[PDB]
């Protein structure tokens, strides 16, 4: 399967290492510290590099040039990790958050979801089509709120909602170990409160007995909080850590990062998928043919 | 042969320091999750502020609001003049953000002048911020846009003293290259930060502290209002993670006992005093062009 | 006989105490008492004549204490010798004038100034420019007697430089101070005018009140002997203005001073 | 736990000991009065009039003279200002002492014009922060001279007043002269500095400041030379041939006392009320 994943957020959230972790290859490099390599050759047999990095969008260490506003810059880099053989090209945004006005960093996420569901409907509307074409609309796509503590900001909710727009988005807390156990759930619960103030239309996790269980739980998850280290232990087991202590990524209560990667690329994959191609990009084209 | 009492002079000026009371002034700037109101509530012992204001219209504009107290400790009285940044970076677009805390800054700086314009000028409200802490969130990366202009529109006008918020999210290493970078960008920008004073000492111990002091900035802070047993039955002051237990009076795990010396235990009075005979001097001289 | 002794000097000196001591009896009152309000009504320096008799050493003596309130006691005293020598002169003037007047009397009392007494601040300086005018016209009008007022604020040192400086300053402004040297005079004499010359100006302590140890002044860390002579020289000048030279002064206030004061007068009428 | 925002008085106590301490101060009397001995013995220093700084006569001489004064690493700079010819002219009118006056005024006028400058660069206070007026021991009362000038003066600088060559007078006499000069002091409403009672301070410190302020006028004697006492021990003072007077001993003078009021304990005070009130009331008057 064809499957496309966004991960958006402010800079500093730990998108870089949570896609390290969840492909278990540094494929994408950390800013600052990177040239090194930034697209090499994986280091997991299931890991392949179709395509290096590239940008897909762009508006726009130099300590004399630390000012200037970097802008927004969208990047999508594919890979084929494995009829399991799963063509997963993940996009990412970087210059967000990094700006005075973020304004334009929104406008060009939505301006690239809008493209590609225009380029989809272009092949769709031609006479001669091609069936197998590689379709460039982000199935799903993850929130990073940045951990304050208190809320969810203007920029998160604006950003979430345009992503909302185009692609499924879903509110993932970064940074959990900057939380307690009583301030993280106090984050969450004011996440949620913001979201349905101002009407945010995240996704929701809502045939089976133990179907909807599951469906229940997960939504009682949401948003989901989660550490994301691309440093192993000795033994090959990602980690963080800490002069008072060692976390481990694999730890249950720690972090909700392997239900969140379980409902990404296991159970509701093809969930995203479906409503992504059946639903927002129908109503788009609908809409469009009205016009 | 008898003694003068050139020896007492000090103990004299001591005693009416003692006698007079003090007045210190912070301004904390940064956005909104950055361990600000548990700073000031963990460095007096004190809760000087609150809770957080919190379910208000989305974009917040920057406004200022001084939290104002007396403290009394040895039997020495300390007004703590508390002012914040509300809706501060906190917003989609946050142009033009930096001017309403300079222009508070000048402003108190044109009001104390204003005093000394009095004819028969009797005891001076000082709101002259004697420090300025701006806090950045541990992106681990670098200095925004919006951080470095404001902290340079800012250094001018009264005392800067960067801090890293949250430093315990950052690990060690992350937090070190965190705090190179930082130093780094505010070395080729120019922003100017407060140094404590060591000259170039008879307490050759006062100006190493001084060393130490400079070396650690931008200073690590972490802050907790609540106090956790260290399992060798003694209370600490810290921040309890099932992982590890963060303590904010260990000099291994934050420099926040660094930042107490600076601001309030060793070197208050050196920011006072910068405070008062560089930059209001300095405001009032352009202001009186 | 009648004897006139003036004291001249500014409130505290110890004058008034000096004159008490030397006769032994309360004769002169402090005139400027301790209140600023007790000095003179005139702005100027005024007199306070009082007479006394004074016959203990069976040689019956009529005492004159002349003093002079007002002196240096006011914040102008550019005048403050101009009544001293306008008192001298008028009481010498009566003496003239009985002497002038026919069919005078026997006994034509003599109410000029026999002797004065000027003291003399302990302050270790030159003479100020209030001394230096009143010496200057008092000494040829009358004898002067230089005396140093609260000896005891100098040291033995101290007070023998001050000595010599006084001694210096009268010499340079030519002042005359008694007693004066003569031709009739003999050999003893001239050799004890120049002892008292040596003594002058006088450093004399009075106290009339007495004091137990074991006259004079008893404090905390000091106990003077007012009669002591290796402590004050007041009986040195106690002896010399009423016994030594006495009767010189009685009769150079006769012979020196009146009799010029006459020649001048009787000069000027002649030529007017 | 204990922040350490108390601990803000210590930093000032280093801070005035690195910095030293200046201190102006002024002495009015007449030549021969003891003014050159007593500024000598209060800082120990003989040489204390020795930095002299930067037709006939009708008015009194200013001279101004600075040194420095050092004890167990402290140091002060002292400005000792004499007056030369007050009483030894004949005329001592308001003309003749106003040279005191426009000097204390052109102190505080120096004072304002920097602190009212567009630079406004470092400026050094000269300012009179104490007036000693050094009395005669006439033993009668307070002089005509002595009371308009301590009047026309005890606004301009802290008033201080003592009673020179105090040795000389009896103890009862110099009770009664003292009476007698305060008397006069307070019906020409001529004010003195009271030493201030520090609060959360020690009640034998208020007593020592309540005697300090009920013992003025202050009878002082100066001799830094040394003299032999009764005892074998050898001590600060005047011998005389009748008796020896000790100037560090309080039973015979006050020294003690006008050295804590002048020095010792309120010095600091002294300048504090000088530039916080004098100096304001001047700034005022030139408003
Ligand atoms: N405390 C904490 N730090 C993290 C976590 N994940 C990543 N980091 C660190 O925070 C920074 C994240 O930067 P990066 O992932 O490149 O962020 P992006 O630019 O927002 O995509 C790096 O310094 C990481 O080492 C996490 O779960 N917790
Ligand atoms: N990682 C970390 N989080 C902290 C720390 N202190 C407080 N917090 C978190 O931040 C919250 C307090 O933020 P607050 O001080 O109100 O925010 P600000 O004043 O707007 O920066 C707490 O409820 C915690 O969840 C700290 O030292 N480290
Ligand atoms: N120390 C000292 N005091 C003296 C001496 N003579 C007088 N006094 C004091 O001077 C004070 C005033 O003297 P007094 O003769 O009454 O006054 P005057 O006539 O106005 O000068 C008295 O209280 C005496 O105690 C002296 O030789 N030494
Ligand atoms: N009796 C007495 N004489 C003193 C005292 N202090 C100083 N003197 C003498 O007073 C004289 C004048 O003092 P000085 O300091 O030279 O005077 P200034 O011209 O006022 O500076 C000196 O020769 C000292 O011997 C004192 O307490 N008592």
């Amino acid at each position: 399967i064809t499957y496309t994943m966004l991960l958006c957020g402010p800079a500093g959230t730990g998108k870089t290492a949570f896609a390290n972790n969840l492909l278990e290859t540094k494929i994408f490099p950390h800013k600052y510290q990177y040239g090194k390599s930034n697209a090499s050759i994986s280091s997991n047999p299931e890991v392949k590099v179709i395509a290096p990095t590239k940008v897909v969008s762009f508006n726009s260490f130099d300590p004399m040039r630390a000012n200037l506003e970097p802008g927004i810059t969208i990047t999508s880099t594919s890979l084929e990790l494995g009829d399991d053989t799963v063509f997963f090209n993940l996009i990412m945004t970087h210059g967000i958050g990094e700006n005075l006005d973020d304004s334009l960093c929104s406008e060009e996420v939505m301006s690239y979801l809008e493209q590609q569901f225009d380029i989809v409907l272009a092949e769709e509307t031609r006479i001669k089509r091609n069936p197998r074409f590689e379709d460039t609309r982000v199935h799903v796509a993850l929130y990073f709120i940045e951990p304050t503590g208190h809320g969810l900001r203007e920029v998160d909710v604006e950003l979430m909602k345009s992503i909302s727009k185009y692609t499924n988005v879903l509110p993932i807390i970064t940074r959990a170990d900057s939380f307690t156990k009583e301030e993280l759930t106090q984050f969450r619960k004011n996440i949620m409160f913001d979201v349905e103030r101002y009407n945010v239309p995240i996704y929701k996790f809502e045939d089976d007995l133990e179907s909807m269980e599951e469906n229940q739980a997960l939504a009682s998850l949401q948003p989901f909080a989660i550490i994301t280290s691309d440093t192993r232990d000795s033994e090959g087991r990602y980690v963080r850590e800490y002069p008072w202590g060692i976390i481990s990524i694999d730890d249950d209560k720690i972090s909700d990062l392997k239900v969140l990667k379980n409902v990404l690329f296991g159970s509701h994959l093809q969930e995203f998928k479906d409503t992504t191609q059946n639903l927002l990009y129908e109503n788009y084209r609908s809409e469009k043919l009205s016009s | 042969p008898p003694p003068v009492g050139i020896s007492n002079l000090p103990n004299q000026r001591y005693k009416i320091v003692n006698e007079e009371g003090g007045t210190f002034t912070v301004m904390l700037c940064g956005e909104s999750g950055l361990g600000k109101t548990t700073f000031i509530n963990t460095l007096f012992q004190t809760v000087l502020k609150r809770d957080g204001h919190r379910q208000e219209p989305i974009r917040k504009t920057v406004e200022i609001d001084i939290t104002r107290a007396l403290l009394e400790e040895k039997h020495f009285e300390l007004r703590v003049n508390v002012i914040d940044t509300p809706g501060f970076g906190d917003n989609v677009n946050n142009n033009k953000a930096w001017q309403p805390l300079v222009d508070f800054i000048d402003d108190q700086h044109d009001s104390y002048m204003r005093q000394e314009q009095q004819p028969y000028r009797t005891k001076k409200f000082d709101l002259r911020v004697h420090a300025v802490l701006y806090f950045i969130r541990p992106t681990g990366h670098g200095l925004k846009p919006i951080d470095i202009e404001t902290m340079k529109r800012l250094s001018t006008r009264a005392n800067l003293i960067p801090v890293i918020a949250k430093a315990d999210t950052l690990t060690a290493q992350e937090l070190q290259q965190f705090k190179s970078r930082i130093r780094q960008v505010i070395e080729a920008q120019e922003i100017r930060i407060f140094t404590p004073p060591l000259d170039a000492n008879p307490d050759s111990a006062a100006v190493e502290h001084a060393r130490q002091l400079i070396e650690a900035m931008p200073f690590a802070i972490v802050g907790s209002e609540k106090k956790f047993d260290n399992g060798q039955g003694t209370q600490v002051v810290a921040r309890k993670y099932p992982w590890g237990l963060v303590e904010i009076e260990n000099d291994s795990h934050c420099d926040f006992r660094k930042l107490r010396a600076l601001l309030l235990r060793t070197y208050l009075l050196d920011l006072i005093s910068t405070t008062q005979e560089m930059h209001y001097e300095t405001y009032r001289r352009l202001r009186l062009e | 006989f009648q004897f006139n002794i003036m004291v001249v000097g500014q409130s505290g000196l110890g004058k008034s105490t000096l004159i008490n001591t030397l006769f032994a009896s309360h004769l002169i009152d402090s005139a400027t008492g301790d209140d600023i309000s007790a000095l003179p009504v005139t702005k100027t320096t005024e007199m306070k004549i009082s007479t006394h008799t004074l016959v203990e050493d069976r040689v019956r003596l009529n005492i004159n204490v002349i003093d002079t309130p007002g002196f240096g006691d006011f914040i102008d005293n550019s005048k403050a010798w101009e009544p001293i020598v306008k008192y001298i002169k008028e009481q010498h003037s009566q003496y003239l004038r009985k002497e002038l007047t026919a069919q005078r009397e026997r006994f034509i009392t003599d109410t000029r100034v026999h002797a004065i007494l000027y003291f003399l601040q302990p302050n270790g300086k030159e003479l100020s420019r209030l001394d230096v005018e009143a010496l200057k016209r008092l000494t040829e009008i009358a004898n002067v007697i230089p005396v140093i007022g609260k000896s005891d604020t100098l040291t033995l040192d101290e007070r023998t430089e001050f000595r010599e400086l006084i001694q210096n300053e009268f010499e340079k402004y030519n002042f005359k101070i008694y007693p004066y040297d003569s031709e009739e005079l003999t050999d003893e004499e001239l050799e004890l005018n120049r002892s008292v010359r040596s003594i002058i100006p006088f450093a004399v302590v009075g106290s009339e009140n007495e004091i137990e140890i074991n006259r004079g002044r008893k404090t905390r860390w000091s106990a003077i002997n007012v009669e002591d002579i290796n402590q004050c020289d007041f009986v040195y000048l106690r002896e010399f203005l009423i016994r030594t030279h006495l009767q010189d002064l009685i009769e150079t206030t006769s012979y020196i001073h009146y009799e010029g004061f006459r020649a001048r007068q009787l000069i000027a009428l002649k030529e007017n | 736990g204990y922040v350490g925002f108390a601990n803000l008085p210590k930093q000032w106590h280093r801070r005035s000991i690195k910095n030293g301490f200046s201190f102006n101060l002024l002495c009015v009397g007449p030549d021969g009065i003891g003014k050159t001995t007593l500024m000598k013995t209060l800082f120990n220093n003989d040489d204390i009039e020795a930095n002299l700084v930067k037709e006939q006569r009708h008015k009194v001489k200013i001279k101004s003279y600075e040194s420095v004064i050092e004890e167990n690493g402290v140091k002060l700079n002292l400005n000792v200002i004499d007056t030369e010819g007050f009483g030894d002219f004949l005329n001592n009118d308001q003309k003749s002492w106003d040279p005191i006056i426009k000097e204390i005024d052109s102190r505080f006028d120096q004072y304002l014009d920097a602190e009212n400058k567009i630079n406004r660069h470092s400026i050094n206070d000269k300012r009179i922060h104490a007036c000693l007026y050094f009395i005669e021991p006439t033993g009668h009362y307070l002089k005509p001279l002595d009371l308009k000038f301590m009047q026309s003066v005890y606004e301009k600088c802290n008033l201080i007043p003592v009673i020179a060559k105090s040795d000389i007078l009896t103890d009862e006499e110099i009770l009664s002269f003292k009476k007698t000069i305060m008397n006069q002091l307070i019906q020409s409403n001529i004010e003195l500095f009271k030493p201030p009672i520090y609060s959360n301070d020690d009640a034998e410190n208020s007593h020592l400041s309540e005697r300090l302020f009920s013992s003025l006028p202050y009878a002082v004697i100066g001799s830094n030379d040394i003299v032999e006492n009764y005892s074998g021990n050898q001590v600060r003072g005047r011998s005389y041939p009748w008796g020896v007077i000790e100037v560090d001993n309080d039973n015979h003078s006050d020294f003690n006392l006008l050295k804590n009021l002048l020095i010792k304990q309120f010095m600091e005070e002294l300048k504090e009320r000088t530039s916080k009130i004098l100096y304001e009331n001047y700034r005022s008057s030139k408003l």
